[PDB]
């Protein structure tokens, strides 16, 4: 019923290590809403990560192809990211927002994200 | 008041038998548009990931995985909406719980059944 | 699980400028604001009677009694308060729940959200641009208003109450429901009212006998303009001026279309005949790929906030497109092919019917008997799952929720055509 | 320009003093169907165009203000033909008066404009 | 009734030029799009040029670009196809048109014009 | 146009038969570019939708403006008007220019004048 995105999975984990994000849907349906995944690091801007659109069609930045997975259960409403051989550079807050239907660009997106979850905490270090 | 699925994926069948011995898997897909479906049976185990055994699309063109080559076969009947799985010559190996895929052919959206046991043991 | 209708709306909720807020539509500037609820993404409802989409058809004056057709019905007075617009409001959510809750429904709700009208509305090629006729301007709690897309309105009828049609704004250069394109749908429909017919095909068939024993189930009516609005946000509807004529009596001249016939199903959709078929789809595959193409070539994009790659990408989501290593556009025939036939042979009045297990019409080739009043609104009258045949009732059985005679309680007969 | 097939020529107006009468006549040409309804308007200098009298097959007639009990409208059966006896005419009936054709129509059925002849004129002295 | 008469057409010489108008009558015109068609004896109808409501925008077929203009006059209900660079492939009966909702188009009764 | 206030005036006592004219000073939006409505409220009562006008300029009444109170706007000015005549004792209440269109009930987002009191008794 009402409006809500719940990311959640983060943590502390050293470098080459294994995350699992979850980023939990209310209010609508996977059926029509892309999914992607962002990460704001301290004092850099957003950063696209990951898409999952209404049908399912993937995208990554290439700096995440190969290491991160995105997944979907429509039946929990939940849209996951796994994230294998982390790196410092991935330390950051991590948010999924929702988009009608299609993916937006890896890089240069606009207002089609018009909703997003409080984000999760990330932080890879030794 | 609540709503149930659109469609319901009713598996039957399974067991306990021993290596070298046969099951058949069904499933009856209730209420769908079975022509615009491709059918298909995954199994899991726990922990695992839920892996692609055999599916077959409304004209019955077949995919095997390489496991279920030359020992299972999948069938469909689009009059009563039920895909099946006949297993034979079968190994502790494949002891799963096994779940029936109505995957929409355009990706609109997807059914799953709730999962059946088979348990291969001495 | 989720029902399509995710908040229960009441007439007089106080507008919020998303879900409910007062509309106008593009072209009738001198029209009244009316107060609209969006009950679905990209389907918004309108409890008024539409004087609205047609300028000379802007007021509820009935043409003189001389010329005023059998199947026919005026009442100025309908839909013209609250309690009528509630009741309106709820009645047609509540059959959109009746049909996505069958498979065929929720597939065909689902090409309907889907199926955006195309941003083709530039003079210059490469540039995505919205076409205005496919939106309405939304006003906000603030006094502001914001231009929003949408595929699907339901309206009250005009004059007639009983011409439930499924209509769109036409374009300078662009046919757009013929074009793949589409454009956005208004649908002129109400569930207070559903029509008698008679369940033995003799008698159905023709144009005197019987009174209109069984009622028409509204989510069937519904279903059926639901189907062509399918066709034309696809851009794929069949030329009106394809027709056949009723050989049937016949002098009176009386024609049906190829689109009617096609949106009907059953025997009738054969009476098409194989070679039209194949030259259709033929067609609209050329068209679907002058879309990618278009695509393609597309360098910018005006009117939005929204980015140039999103806007792609909704419209790779709704023709099926496949995308390359390149980001490039093509249509994938086996991908086409389903999305063509589901849209013209799976979604039919008579596949609906099927799926409901309602009685029903057999062919499209009937005549209609009478005009009932009802009230689905009340769940001792009508179910999101049985319709009037409610299971745990004696109405369970032979159809009987919908016999008048039998369940009398649940029709007032207003007029007979016979 | 389908449509612009139908003609409806319209003959017998004229003249005539106060008092008298006139037959207007009206045959449709081009049509393969018989008309739902078939009738008359008629537009008076500096005013706007307005029924005079129509009739459907079923027999029902509609018509303008001071029409009934003066003016007879009527029809050759089924065929394509109607007549409009005016008696007792007076000045202020004076005015082009047009043919007019309405085909039937059901509720799933094909649509079609009406047909309207090109007028011809009534002028009546006092 | 709804009627469009049009004219302003007749016989030209290549490179000439030519103004059709057309008088609309019977219907909301700010509200209807207007479009103008031709015909060739031979070929099928082809659309030539499109103009929106309100006359914001216009569109044209390739082969007249630059050569066309379309316009329209909300004020007096006129619709207007001004021609110029006339070729002898121009030559056809030009055809008007008005509509608001689509399937819903009124037609004019034709001029003949021949280069 | 998010910083917004309203300043309604005009208001007084009158006799039945009379008339007033209520203004609204706008400032912190351009008020020409929205929809703005009228509204009063009876001490003890709900509010009472009187009037609304659009950005073009066109105004529709509520029943108790209709044939009675004009509508208007000074665009270059940013100021709303209610010309109000044939009053009489039920028109008593205060009086309201508030965003939106057929406003009549305080809604998040909307904003409202100080009201001023229309008063008219013999
Ligand atoms: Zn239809």
């Amino acid at each position: 019923s009402q409006l809500q995105l719940v990311e959640s999975g983060g943590g502390t984990v050293q470098p080459g290590g294994t995350l699992r994000l979850s980023c939990a849907a209310s209010g609508f349906t996977l059926d029509e809403y892309a999914i992607g995944w962002f990460r704001q690091a301290p004092g850099k801007e957003r950063e696209g990560v990951s898409c999952i659109s209404s049908s399912a069609s993937i995208s990554y930045a290439d700096s995440v192809k190969g290491r991160f997975t995105i997944s979907r259960d429509n039946a929990k409403n939940t849209v996951y990211l796994t994230m294998n051989s982390l790196k410092p550079e991935d330390t950051g807050v991590y948010y999924c927002a929702r988009a009608f239907l299609a993916c937006g660009p890896v890089a240069g997106w606009g207002t089609e994200y018009d909703y997003w979850g409080q984000g999760t905490q990330v932080t890879v270090s030794s | 008041g609540p709503l149930g699925s659109q469609v319901q994926l009713v598996e039957s069948g399974g067991g306990s038998v021993q290596p070298g011995g046969s099951l058949r898997l069904s499933c009856a897909a209730i209420g769908s548009v079975f022509t615009m479906y491709t059918t298909a049976w995954y199994r899991q185990t726990p922990g695992n990931l839920r892996e692609l055994v055999a599916s077959i699309t409304d004209e019955h063109r077949t995919n095997y995985a390489a496991s279920a080559e030359g020992r299972f076969t999948i069938s469909r009947d689009n009059a009563k909406h039920t895909v099946d799985l006949q297993m034979t010559n079968l190994k502790p190996e494949d002891t799963a719980v096994y779940y029936c895929k109505l995957e929409h052919d355009l990706g609109y959206y997807d059914y799953w059944g709730q999962g059946t046991q088979v348990t291969v043991s001495s | 699980s989720m029902p399509f209708v995710n908040k229960q709306f009441n007439y007089k909720d106080p507008v919020n400028g998303v879900d409910i807020a007062y509309i106008k539509i593009p072209n009738a500037g001198q029209m009244q604001p009316v107060k609209a609820f969006k009950i679905h993404n990209k389907i918004w409802v309108i409890p008024e009677r539409d004087t609205f989409t047609n300028p000379e058809e802007g007021d509820l004056n009935p043409p003189p009694e001389a010329k005023q057709v059998p199947v026919s019905y005026y009442d100025s007075t309908y839909l013209s308060t609250d309690n009528e617009k509630d009741n309106y409001l709820k009645g047609v959510t509540k059959l959109f729940e009746r049909i996505y809750s069958t498979d065929l429904g929720r597939m065909l709700l689902t090409s309907i959200v889907r199926g955006i009208p195309f941003w083709g509305g530039s003079t210059i090629d490469t540039e995505l641009k919205v076409i205005d006729t496919n939106c309405i301007n939304v006003i906000q709690p603030d006094g502001s208003y914001r231009s929003e897309e949408l595929n699907l309105v339901i309206i009250g009828p005009s004059a007639d109450i009983i011409q439930f049609e499924c209509k769109s704004f036409g374009h300078e250069v662009l046919n757009l429901t013929r074009n793949g394109y589409g454009s956005t749908q208004y649908i002129r429909f109400s569930p207070d009212f559903t029509f008698g017919f008679e369940e033995s095909l003799e008698v159905d068939t023709n144009p005197l006998l019987g009174a209109g024993k069984f009622a028409t189930d509204p989510a069937v009516t519904l279903a059926h303009e639901l189907i062509h609005a399918g066709h034309r946000l696809y851009g794929i509807a069949i030329n009106p001026n394809r027709v056949f004529k009723v050989n049937t009596y016949e002098m009176s001249g009386l024609e049906v279309s190829f689109e009617e016939l096609r949106t009907f199903g059953g025997h009738d959709a054969k009476f098409i005949d194989s070679l039209q078929e194949n030259e259709f789809r033929l067609y609209y595959y050329n068209k679907f790929k002058d879309i990618a193409s278009t695509l393609n070539k597309a360098k910018s994009i005006v009117g939005t906030t929204a980015s140039l790659q999103y806007m792609k990408n909704v419209f790779k989501e709704k023709y099926l497109l496949s995308e390359d290593t390149s980001g490039k556009f093509s249509v994938d025939k086996l991908k086409f092919d389903k999305l063509y036939k589901m849209l013209t042979e799976i979604y039919t009045e008579d596949n609906f019917v099927k799926f409901f297990k309602v009685l029903n019409r057999k062919t499209y080739l009937n005549f209609d008997k009478a005009v009932f009043k009802i009230n689905i609104v009340p769940k001792v009258n009508y179910t999101i799952y049985d319709g009037f045949n409610l299971r745990n009732t004696n109405l369970a059985a032979n159809f009987n929720g919908q016999n008048t005679e039998i369940n009398n309680m649940n029709f007032t007969k207003l007029k007979n055509f016979t | 320009p389908l449509g612009s097939q139908v003609q409806l020529v319209e003959t017998g107006g004229g003249l005539v003093q106060a008092g008298g009468s006139l037959r207007l006549s009206c045959t449709a040409s081009g049509a393969d169907f018989s008309f739902y309804a078939m009738g008359w308007y008629r537009q008076t200098p500096g005013n706007s165009r307005e029924l005079v009298a129509v009739m459907n097959l079923n027999g029902v007639i509609s018509y303008g203000d001071s029409a009934r009990g003066r003016f007879d409208i009527s029809r050759d059966g089924t065929k394509n033909i109607v007549f409009l006896q005016m008696n007792s005419l007076k000045p202020e009936d004076t005015g082009v008066y047009y043919c007019n054709g309405m085909r039937l129509y059901t509720r799933g059925s094909v649509r079609h404009p009406e047909s309207w002849g090109q007028g011809i004129q009534v002028t009546v002295s006092s | 009734q709804v009627q469009l008469a049009e004219s302003g057409g007749g016989l030209v010489q290549p490179g000439g030029s030519l103004r059709l108008s057309c008088a609309a009558s019977g219907f909301t015109f700010n509200r209807y799009v207007i479009r103008w068609y031709r015909q060739a004896p031979g070929k099928e109808r082809e659309l030539v040029a499109g103009i929106s409501r309100s006359g914001d925008s216009g569109r044209y077929v390739d082969s007249v670009k630059g050569r066309f203009t379309i316009s329209r006059d909300n004020d007096k209900n006129m619709a207007y196809l001004q021609m110029s660079s006339l070729k002898p492939d121009d030559t056809a009966v030009y055809y008007c048109s008005a509509l608001n909702l689509e399937d819903m188009e009124y037609w004019g009764q034709g001029t003949q014009v021949t280069v | 146009g998010s910083q917004v206030q309203l300043v309604e005036s005009g208001g007084g006592l009158v006799q039945p038969g009379g008339s007033l004219r209520l203004s609204c000073a706008a400032s912190g939006f351009t008020l020409g570019s929205r929809y703005m409505s009228w509204v009063r409220q009876a001490p003890g009562e709900g509010f009472e939708w009187v009037s609304s006008i659009e950005p073009s300029g066109t105004a529709w009444d509520g029943d108790s403006a209709k044939g009675r109170f004009t509508t208007s706007r000074d665009d270059a000015k940013n100021t709303l008007y209610l010309q109000m005549s044939n009053l009489q004792p039920e028109d008593t209440g205060v009086y309201y220019c508030a965003t939106g269109y057929r406003t009549d009930t305080r809604i998040p987002g909307g904003s409202w004048g100080q009201g001023t009191q229309v008063t008219v008794s013999s």
